């Protein structure tokens, strides 16, 4: 480390935002899913 | 008869806050985000419908 | 009713409940607040211990510096006549609040002050951030280094005759190093000349092209004579491990200003890790609206 | 109404204390007319408890539907542990972020001040006002999770009013489809991207989301011993003061 | 080392430590201890308020009712002298135990006791198993209903010349309603005759084919002169609902007893909800081994 | 009920050991499938 510990300042904001967004359409569907089960 | 307890609680917080933020030397600007602040978390603006 | 629901005298009730109902209300009430209090403060105790002392555990939202200055403007405008006294009183008695923490009587001893090179240079590494070794020993900054705004020489700092000052300041990041650029055939047109490695340049100008013409001659005071901040100064230990820490300044009269009219003046520093946002205004750069009007 | 007390607490102690504001009006108005319009719709399909064509028809001048039993458990007891859970979360996101609690208190005038681009923190660190902000609203979006974590808790000690979970059954559909919707929406006002150019809502860091867990699980105990002592003792104290 | 580690004299130290030190560990065990107790007690009051006073939630391990008797014995062994009086006494101590519960002082008056049908009868009902009526009623039960075996004659009840009695009682269980075999041409021999529908029939045999001849004849005494039990004392509302309840008793005389030689005689109770058990020797049935040795 | 109340006192072991079985299976198999998982 030392000088070049610039990587104590970085956040990879992008890849949590592409999870929460999988996950966030994941439980949408499995909504979906119990909503309609039954009326088929 | 639950409109008449809601406004209840809701003029007396802000009547009283808006006193308050003037007592403690409170600018206008700021006094009436307050008395928005504290109107809207008191009315349960989903209910009725 | 509205005599009756407030008190009776058969049922001795007053608003509704007699002593005895008031009192198992009040009763239940005080001790389930007592328990949620207990809670929250349990539950904030450990997050006490979840911290450490010496070091944020995240520094993302604080990773391009700012750029500050020693004058309080209220919508980054200096506006002051050169008659009336009584018109650059709340800006002297900001810069005079800046400068007074940089009192030689304040840098004394050995402890915990040091005296280092006169002449910039590179960094310093005073080990770890831990309290093995004890509280560390951080640079001396002295005022006469500011030549002409010192408030030493002229107290006023220059507002007294047409030529103020602005006392320019990098804010204090924690293990930050700062990075100039180097000397490869790409770096802006003004930061060519006096390229000493070990000095982070500052270098103010006008926001518009036609007000260049109105804006005179921008004079940089600092360690060494540079435009800049040495290296030497850094990195910042935190309060904690280095109480009793100075960070560099830089001075910069705006001799030969044209009188009476509104000029935009905009600071900018350079450097790698130096970045700036077209959303904070503050970032790295500063705007300051200077009007002398007398 | 229970979300309520959550909603203006924040506010009194803006004024009070003196702290850096916890819970904006946006956010509110995401909360009243996003989040809980769902569940709220759900709690109708509630089929019956007991028997109902069995008891004698409501008095009029006597038993209504809002009375003080509600307004001492909405306002009075569920809310003020809701309350709590988002200020732990507040408190937490401002502790990891360099201002400790001890700090926080008298800074309102700074920390909102527009022209101070040098706020000292717990540990010495200057940041500007935008940085600052930047961090308020993280705040913010952490408040409005922890909200529908605990309502999560609400919705189901309000599913039945006396009956236990573990009798009635979770056998309504819609409830479990407002909750997962509920979830569901809470990620996407956040981690979507140019979410801070409309709603002012930033990502969150996957350790903050479980900040209000305790809180609801002991929200969850504590109606359940409640929905007890009413089947054992008929008439006592805690039919007559919280038995709706 | 052996005195050292017990008492030192210049770091004032006891077995190890100091007294600063054993109050620090004393304290922190009391208070753990205090709170294993508190969160111990706290789980099992809501225990305490997860079950009914009126009724055990489950009831399967006491389906199949038992089948007890008045002596005690130590290996289902009835061994005495007709001479020596100080060996039956046990027994007797027994006897007069279990019958001194029906004596006609403690059942007197229309609270709590009811009087009921003379000979056989049905089922009685009193509601469900609630407080709303208060405590319900139980049917009386005469001591002369047993009339050679009930101490009021023949205090010994028997031991005194040979002829002992055995008081046989069916375990009590709430909400047990006992129903017997039905008049199909399938009931076993001994229970044709006398088909009181109303009687759960008890019948006592010899367990080896041989012991017929040598055991002589078995007298039943019981409501109504049957040998069984009358069904109108049943069903049992359990102790918090029927307290004062007295549950059916069946005398049999083992007269014509031979001397001098180990009788085993296994007494049977039969019924639809009745079910033996090859591991149970006490569940319906049960044994007994007579020796009148003199 | 009354009378006929006889299911007051049964319960269906048969049911409970065979699904105890099955739960029991299923964790050894997961279990060994843990084990072997990255040896192949
Ligand atoms: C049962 C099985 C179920 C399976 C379902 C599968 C569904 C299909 C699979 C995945 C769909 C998810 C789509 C993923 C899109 C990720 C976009 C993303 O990761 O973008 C991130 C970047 C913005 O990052 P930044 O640098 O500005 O960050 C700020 C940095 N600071 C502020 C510090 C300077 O994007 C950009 O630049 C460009 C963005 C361009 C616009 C993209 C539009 C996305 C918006 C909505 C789609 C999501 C809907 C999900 C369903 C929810 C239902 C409620
Ligand atoms: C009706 C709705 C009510 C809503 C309740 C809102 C709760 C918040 C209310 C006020 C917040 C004030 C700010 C709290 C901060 C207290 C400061 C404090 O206390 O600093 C002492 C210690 C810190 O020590 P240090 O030096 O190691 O830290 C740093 C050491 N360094 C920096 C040198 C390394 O902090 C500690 O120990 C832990 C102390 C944490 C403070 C919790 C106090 C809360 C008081 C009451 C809450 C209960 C509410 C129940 C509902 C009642 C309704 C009537
Ligand atoms: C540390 C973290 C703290 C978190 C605190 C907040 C917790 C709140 C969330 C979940 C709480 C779950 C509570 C579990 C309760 C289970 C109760 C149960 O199982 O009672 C069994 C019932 C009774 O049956 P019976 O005898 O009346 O049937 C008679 C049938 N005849 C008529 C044919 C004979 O059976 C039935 O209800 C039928 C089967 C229903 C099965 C329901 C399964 C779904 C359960 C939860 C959904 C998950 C929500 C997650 C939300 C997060 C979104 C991201
Ligand atoms: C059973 C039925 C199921 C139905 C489920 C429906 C789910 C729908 C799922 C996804 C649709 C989401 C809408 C897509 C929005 C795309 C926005 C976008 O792609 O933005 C990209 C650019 C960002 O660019 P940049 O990174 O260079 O910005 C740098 C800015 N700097 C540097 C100054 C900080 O945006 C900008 O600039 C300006 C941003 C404009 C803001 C638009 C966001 C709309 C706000 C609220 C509407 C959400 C309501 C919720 C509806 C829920 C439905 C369930
Ligand atoms: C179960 C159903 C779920 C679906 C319901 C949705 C959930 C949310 C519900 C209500 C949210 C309402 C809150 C209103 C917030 C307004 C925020 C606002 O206005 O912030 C002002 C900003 C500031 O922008 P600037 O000038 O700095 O930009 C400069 C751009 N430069 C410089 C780059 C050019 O302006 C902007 O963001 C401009 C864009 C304006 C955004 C309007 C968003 C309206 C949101 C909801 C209305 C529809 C809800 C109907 C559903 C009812 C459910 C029953
Ligand atoms: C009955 C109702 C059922 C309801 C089911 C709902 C379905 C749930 C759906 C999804 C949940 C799984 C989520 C897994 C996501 C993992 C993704 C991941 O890669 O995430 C890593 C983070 C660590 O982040 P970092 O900041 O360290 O690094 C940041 C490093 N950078 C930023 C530089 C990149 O980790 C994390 O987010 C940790 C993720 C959270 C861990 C899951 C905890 C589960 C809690 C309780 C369940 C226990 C069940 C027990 C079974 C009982 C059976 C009878
Ligand atoms: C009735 C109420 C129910 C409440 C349920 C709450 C569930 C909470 C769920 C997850 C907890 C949050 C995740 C924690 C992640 C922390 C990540 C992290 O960065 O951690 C680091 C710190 C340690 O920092 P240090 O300075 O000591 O390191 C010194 C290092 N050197 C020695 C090298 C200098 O870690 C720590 O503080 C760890 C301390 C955490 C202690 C709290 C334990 C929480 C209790 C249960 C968790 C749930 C698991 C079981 C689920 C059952 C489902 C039925
Ligand atoms: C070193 C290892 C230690 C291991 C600890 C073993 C724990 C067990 C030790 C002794 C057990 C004794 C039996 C407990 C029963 C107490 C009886 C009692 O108390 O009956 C009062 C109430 C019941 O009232 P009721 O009339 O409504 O019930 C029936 C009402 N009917 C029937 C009329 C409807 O019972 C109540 O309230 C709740 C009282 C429950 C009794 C808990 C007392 C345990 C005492 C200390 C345990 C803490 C150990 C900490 C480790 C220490 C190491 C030195
Ligand atoms: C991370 C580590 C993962 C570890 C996963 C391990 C895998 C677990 C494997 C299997 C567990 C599922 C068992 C389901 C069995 C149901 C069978 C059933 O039909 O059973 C009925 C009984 C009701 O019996 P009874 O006496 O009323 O009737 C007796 C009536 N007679 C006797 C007359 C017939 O019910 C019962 O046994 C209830 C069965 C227990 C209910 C499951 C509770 C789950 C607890 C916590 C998990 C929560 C996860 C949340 C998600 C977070 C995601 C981030
Ligand atoms: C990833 C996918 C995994 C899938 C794996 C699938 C595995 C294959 C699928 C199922 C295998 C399970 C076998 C099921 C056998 C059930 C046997 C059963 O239900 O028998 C119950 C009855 C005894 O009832 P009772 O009336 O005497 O009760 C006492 C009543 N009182 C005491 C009140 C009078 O049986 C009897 O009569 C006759 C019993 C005859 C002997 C049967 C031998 C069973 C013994 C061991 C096999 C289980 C091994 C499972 C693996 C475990 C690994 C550690
Ligand atoms: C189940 C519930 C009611 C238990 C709640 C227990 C409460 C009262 C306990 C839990 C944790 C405790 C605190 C934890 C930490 C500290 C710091 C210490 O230097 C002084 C005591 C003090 C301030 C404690 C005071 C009492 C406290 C808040
Ligand atoms: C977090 C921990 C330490 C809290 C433990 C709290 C303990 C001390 C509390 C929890 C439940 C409480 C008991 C619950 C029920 C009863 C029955 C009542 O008729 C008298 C009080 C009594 C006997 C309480 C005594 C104190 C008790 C055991
Ligand atoms: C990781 C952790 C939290 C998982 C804990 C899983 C626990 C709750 C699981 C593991 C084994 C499970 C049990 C295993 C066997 C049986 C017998 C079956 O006839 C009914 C379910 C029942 C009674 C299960 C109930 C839930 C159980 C105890
Ligand atoms: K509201």
């Amino acid at each position: 480390e030392g000088p070049d510990n610039d990587e104590r300042f970085t956040y990879d904001y992008y890849r949590l935002r592409v999870v929460g967004l999988i996950v966030a359409a994941v439980l949408c569907v499995i909504g979906i899913i119990i909503l309609l089960a039954g009326k088929c | 008869h639950f409109i008449h307890i809601i406004t209840g609680v809701a003029v007396f917080l802000g009547v009283s806050f808006f006193i308050l933020s003037l007592i403690l030397g409170y600018s206008w600007l700021e006094a009436v985000i307050f008395l928005i602040g504290i109107i809207v978390a008191n009315v349960p603006e989903g209910l009725l419908a | 009713g509205w005599k009756k629901f407030l008190w009776d005298s058969e049922k001795k009730e007053f608003l509704g409940r007699t002593g005895s109902s008031w009192f198992k209300i009040f009763l239940f009430y005080l001790i389930f607040y007592g328990c949620l209090a207990g809670i929250f403060i349990g539950t904030i105790q450990v997050l006490l211990l979840t911290l450490s002392d010496f070091e944020p555990k995240y520094q993302d939202r604080v990773a391009p510096p700012g750029l500050s200055h020693a004058p309080y403007a209220i919508k980054t405008e200096i506006s002051f006549s050169i008659s009336n006294p009584k018109s650059y009183e709340s800006f002297v008695k900001s810069m005079h609040k800046l400068m007074d923490l940089y009192n030689e009587s304040s840098q004394a001893g050995n402890s915990p002050f040091e005296d280092c090179s006169d002449t910039p240079a590179d960094y310093i590494k005073r080990g770890d951030l831990d309290d093995s070794q004890g509280q560390k020993k951080a640079c001396r900054f002295s005022r006469m280094w500011l030549k002409n705004c010192s408030g030493l020489d002229d107290t006023t700092y220059g507002y007294a005759e047409g030529k103020p000052c602005v006392v320019a300041k990098l804010n204090r990041i924690i293990g930050f190093y700062p990075k100039p650029l180097k000397n490869t055939t790409d770096l802006p047109e003004e930061l060519q000349a006096n390229y000493n490695q070990y000095v982070l340049p500052l270098r103010c100008a006008a926001k518009r092209e036609e007000d260049r013409e109105k804006i005179g001659s921008i004079e940089y005071f600092g360690l060494g004579g540079y435009a800049g901040f040495p290296l030497q100064y850094y990195p910042y230990y935190g309060k904690r491990l280095q109480k009793k820490y100075l960070q560099p300044l830089l001075a910069i009269q705006f001799t030969n200003l044209t009188q009476n009219m509104e000029l935009r003046i905009e600071c900018k520093v350079y450097g790698e890790n130096i970045d700036y946002s077209e959303k904070d205004r503050f970032r790295g750069r500063f705007e300051v609206k200077i009007e002398v009007k007398s | 109404l229970t979300s309520n007390i959550p909603e203006i607490t924040p506010f009194l102690v803006f004024i009070i204390g003196n702290v850096p504001l916890p819970l904006g009006t946006v956010t509110i108005l995401c909360i009243d007319l996003g989040t809980d319009m769902v569940p709220a719709i759900s709690l109708a399909y509630e089929q019956a408890e007991s028997d109902i064509m069995k008891r004698q028809p409501r008095n009029p001048k006597t038993d209504k539907l809002v009375n003080e039993r509600l307004i001492s458990m909405a306002y009075g007891q569920i809310g003020m542990i809701q309350a709590l859970g988002g200020f732990f979360s507040y408190f937490v996101i401002l502790a990891e972020n360099g201002f400790l609690p001890m700090d926080l208190i008298g800074k309102r005038v700074r920390w909102d001040d527009r022209w101070i681009s040098d706020v000292e923190d717990s540990f010495g660190q200057q940041w500007t006002y935008e940085q600052r902000k930047i961090v308020e609203f993280t705040c913010h979006t952490s408040f409005f999770i922890s909200i529908v974590v605990v309502q999560w808790a609400d919705l189901i000690i309000c599913k039945t009013r006396r009956n236990s979970i573990f009798q009635q059954g979770m056998k309504n559909k819609i409830l479990i489809f407002g909750l997962f919707e509920e979830t569901a929406l809470a990620a996407f006002l956040s981690y979507c991207p140019g979410t801070d150019v409309a709603l002012r809502m930033y990502p969150l860091k996957p350790s903050w989301w479980f900040c209000a867990f305790p809180y609801s699980l002991i929200i969850f105990l504590y109606d359940e011993m409640r929905r007890f002592i009413i089947r054992r003792s008929p008439g006592g104290w805690v039919e007559q003061e919280t038995y709706y």
